[PDB]
RNA sequence: CCUACUUCACAAAGCGCCUUCCCCCGUAAAUGAUAUCAUCUCAACUUAGUAUUAUACCCACACACCCAAGAACAGGGUU
């Protein structure tokens, strides 16, 4: 597992629907999905960072191609950090 | 006018004036003293 | 300054003049470019001084009558021509391409049609020469020639 | 309030030198988008070359194919790092 | 010695006022007892490190693999402490040497994985209408080594 | 980080607006920043082989500002190829003609003489005046600063600047001025 | 371009006929400072002064035979 990713190792469906039941179960209110930083819009190739914000606090931003795409990879980084297997975690000890 | 690489006054009357550049010099009394740079 | 009224009779009326701002920071200097510290540290575009100079319509004030040395007076008048060209002083008129930094009336220049070889190329003038000495606070001096 | 640098974009910078001075310590926490930055999310070969073309913002001269010996010099197996 | 206001009267670039020394190392030593905290209580996750290895600086992490142009007279799955640790960083912060970070601070280890030949390098010369014409084939020693850890210690 | 392979890749690799202001600017200054953005020389994952170039809008084109006279020196030289097809044209006539031809050259100019040039002069978008298509301006991401800071006109300056600068001589009362 | 004339003859030609449309700047002046006159101004500026040639032309588009279309291909017609 050293080099992958989580979501390449565990294949999920709806990971916006599995953060809100994660954040349930956390016992916090249902992010909001907003558009943090956008460039060529109305273009062929654009970008979208979609960050969800709990209490207006900012848990996750992901970037994609379409609004819809951003937002749910911005669902699976705030899945990535709630579950600490974040790309940034600390190394397994050997 | 007259082309000449050095300007010289001939009578009271040839005044020096820079126009369009370059330097003449213009004379109402005797216009035979019109010179151009 | 003395205007002169006409209605024919015509006569000269002296009116409010303004004075010299009090404590001069050189005082004992013989411009008042000097008198006041700006021997290099004034351009074009420093219209606020410029104007200072000039006559209602434009046109320079004598020397005599300014006071400024040779050098500064000439420096001044440059500037004052390249500030018109520029269009700096639009209030200041006798009576559509922008500019700047302007040395020859626009309509004295011929087009650099053959520009030279690289040792001998044709340069296009920035600036004016006068304005050679002005403090450089860049790395490299002005370039007066493009 | 001195800042070296710009605090708004990519962190809070902080410099600083340990006691001893022979090693600087940088702490540069990430700086958060706030929340009042943001907006809400909202809910023939000829006519082709131009049209691809126009789309991405390119030149019509890599829309038209290429050889048989190019698009077998073309490596199907390239080598993948990471 | 007073100057008007004008363009060139003032340098172009804004005027920076240093903090006073004294409170500057006051807040030097707050931030880096906040970083040594951290150290302390592990908030940090991956470390990097630039390494001065062989005659190179490596950007380094753990589980990386470095690839070292000479043999290093080691045994295959020998352990090594890399010592030239030019900079250590986390997400949070980095530490910079000057221009080297001390022993105590931080421990940089990696393990000889693979002693291996280059792939054999060409070096032809060749000099037009002379009957100049030389080639040589050389393969240079390596070593692979990987980065097992990069540990830090509160020695701030 | 701890994106996904393909959305960190698409999020390094995509192509940013930047939007530039011509009104009075050196063609030459705003043809250097345009270059830069173009080749994507302004990003650390720059590569010639990348494609990193970004879109540069610049409006008010037509209303650009050259030092000295080269509005009357500078010269723009074509040839049709046919004899007797030289064409010697000066930047104010060119200007005239075309809003746009002084900017697009110097551009054109300072960007690398390779086969990417023209590829890279597609993203480059220049506007006359201030207006822009819909289209461009959603698109439009960041807005770089002007390369000429624009010097201000005495009927510009404040009245309170104006009592601020101080009087620098004393004219003679008795003159005509 | 072929109505005449002519070479000639279901048409090609001239010796025959028809149509041909915009400037460029060298200087001459007005007002006016530096240099309170004056000064056409690589001073600001106002005219002769204009190119930023104005336009005109073309713009549709799926066998076989004929063609004023044509080397082939292509093009026009086939009601
Ligand atoms: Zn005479
Ligand atoms: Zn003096």
């Amino acid at each position: 597992m050293t080099g992958k990713e989580l979501f390449e190792m565990w294949k999920i469906i709806n990971p916006m629907g599995l953060l809100v039941e994660e954040l349930k179960k956390r016992n916090v209110s249902a992010p909001e999905s907003r558009l943090t930083r956008q460039s060529g819009g109305t273009t062929a190739l654009p970008l979208y960072f979609v960050g969800l914000y709990c209490d207006k606090k900012l848990i996750a931003e992901g970037p994609g191609e379409t609004v819809l795409v951003a937002e749910e990879e911005a669902a699976r980084v705030a899945l990535r950090k709630l579950y600490g297997f974040t790309e940034n975690r600390r190394p397994w000890n050997y | 006018f007259k082309n000449k690489t050095v300007l010289k006054k001939r009578c009271k009357d040839c005044y020096l004036v820079k126009r369009r550049g370059r330097w003449y010099v213009y004379c109402k009394t005797h216009p035979r003293h019109k010179q151009r740079q | 300054f003395r205007e002169v009224v006409e209605t024919t009779i015509i006569e000269g009326r002296i009116t409010a003049t303004p004075k010299e701002s009090p404590n001069p920071p050189n005082p004992s200097g013989q411009c008042p470019i000097c008198r006041w510290n700006l021997k290099h540290k004034y351009n074009y575009d420093d219209v606020l001084l410029l104007s200072q100079f000039i006559r209602p319509h434009g046109g320079m004030l004598p020397r005599k009558i300014t006071g400024l040395c040779q050098e500064e007076h000439r420096k001044i008048e440059e500037c004052v021509k390249m500030a018109h060209r520029a269009g700096l002083l639009p209030n200041h008129r006798p009576r559509q391409l922008n500019r700047y930094l302007t040395r020859w009336a626009p309509g004295s220049v011929k087009p650099i049609y053959k520009k030279g070889p690289r040792w001998n190329r044709v340069r296009m003038p920035v600036g004016s020469p006068l304005l050679r000495d002005n403090v450089c606070y860049s790395r490299t001096p002005w370039k007066l020639y493009h | 309030t001195y800042s070296p640098l710009p605090d708004d974009y990519n962190c809070n910078v902080e410099l600083a030198l340990t006691s001893d001075g022979r090693t600087i310590v940088c702490y540069h926490p990430s700086v958060d988008i706030p929340y009042e930055h943001t907006k809400p999310i909202p809910r023939e070969e000829g006519p082709m070359i131009e049209q691809l073309s126009k789309m991405f913002f390119t030149t019509k001269h890599r829309w038209y194919p290429h050889g048989r010996y190019h698009r077998c010099r073309k490596n199907l197996n390239p080598p993948k790092d990471r | 010695g007073y100057v008007p206001k004008t363009s060139l009267s003032s340098p172009p670039w804004p005027e920076v006022v240093l903090p006073d020394p004294v409170e500057e190392t006051r807040h030097h030593a707050e931030v880096v007892k906040k970083v040594n905290e951290m150290i302390v209580t592990g908030q940090y996750g991956r470390l990097f490190a630039v390494v001065h290895f062989a005659s190179r600086q490596w950007k380094v992490t753990s589980e990386d693999l470095i690839l070292i142009g000479n043999e290093l007279d080691l045994a295959c799955g020998e352990r090594i402490r890399l010592e030239k640790v030019l900079l250590v960083g986390a997400d949070n912060f980095t530490l910079l040497g000057k221009p080297l970070l001390g022993k105590d601070l931080v421990r940089v280890e990696a393990t000889v994985i693979e002693k291996t030949e280059s792939w054999p390098r060409i070096i032809m010369r060749f000099r037009k209408r002379k009957n100049f014409k030389k080639k040589r084939i050389v393969t240079t020693p390596q070593t692979v080594l990987r980065i097992n850890s990069i540990e830090i210690a509160p020695c701030l | 980080s701890s994106f996904s392979r393909a959305p960190q890749q698409w999020a390094t690799f995509a192509r940013i607006w930047y939007l530039l202001d011509g009104k009075m600017q050196p063609p030459g200054k705003l043809a250097a920043m345009a270059s830069i953005r173009l080749q994507g020389l302004h990003k650390p994952v720059y590569h010639a082989l990348s494609d990193c170039g970004d879109h540069v809008v610049i409006m008010n084109t037509r209303h650009i500002a050259f030092s000295g006279n080269k509005w009357e020196q500078k010269v723009y030289s074509s040839h049709t190829g046919y004899p007797g097809g030289f064409r010697q044209v000066t930047a104010a006539q060119l200007h005239l003609r075309d809003p746009v031809a002084i900017v697009k050259l110097a551009i054109y100019g300072m960007l690398p003489k390779n086969l990417h040039r023209r590829t890279m002069m597609e993203r480059l978008h220049l506007f006359p005046d201030e207006y822009i298509p819909e289209d461009i301006l959603k698109n439009l991401v960041e807005e770089l600063p002007q390369p000429r800071k624009i010097p201000k006109r005495l009927d510009e300056y404040t009245q309170e600047e104006i009592d601020a600068f101080p009087r620098l001589w004393t004219p003679p009362e008795d003159y005509r001025l």
